[PDB]
C-alpha cells in the first residue's frame, strides 16, 4: 500500500515465529522500539498489528 | 437449504476470529455452560 493510505493487518490466534524474520538476510532495517529482538519469541501478546 | 442468514447489519472493528469444528419426539440433548472469568 501507499504510505496515506498503509494497510494494517491484525494477526492474532496463532503462534508468531519472530526469529525467521530476525536471522533473514533479506532486511535492512529491523529497529526495535520498546522490546528486544531475543525475547520476542519468548513474550506473549494480545494482538499484533502489521 | 439454508438461505437465509438475518443476525447483524453491521461489523466494524473486530479482535478475535475462531473458526472450529461443529459442536452439534426430541432424539438430542445438549448441555451448554458458559463461564465469563478473568478474561
Ligand atoms: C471502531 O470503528 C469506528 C467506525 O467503524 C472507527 O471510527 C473507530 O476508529 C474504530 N476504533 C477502533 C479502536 O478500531
Amino acid at each position: 500500500a501507499s504510505v496515506y493510505a498503509w494497510n494494517r493487518k491484525r494477526i492474532s490466534n496463532c503462534v508468531a515465529d519472530y526469529s525467521v524474520l530476525y536471522n533473514s538476510a533479506s532486511f535492512s532495517t529491523f529497529k526495535c522500539y520498546g522490546v528486544s529482538p531475543t525475547k520476542l519469541n519468548d513474550l506473549c501478546f494480545t494482538n499484533v498489528y502489521a | 437449504m439454508e438461505s437465509e442468514f438475518r443476525v447483524y447489519s453491521s461489523a466494524n472493528n473486530c479482535t478475535f476470529e475462531y473458526v472450529s469444528q461443529p459442536f452439534l419426539n426430541f432424539k438430542n440433548l445438549r448441555e451448554f455452560v458458559f463461564k465469563n472469568i478473568d478474561g
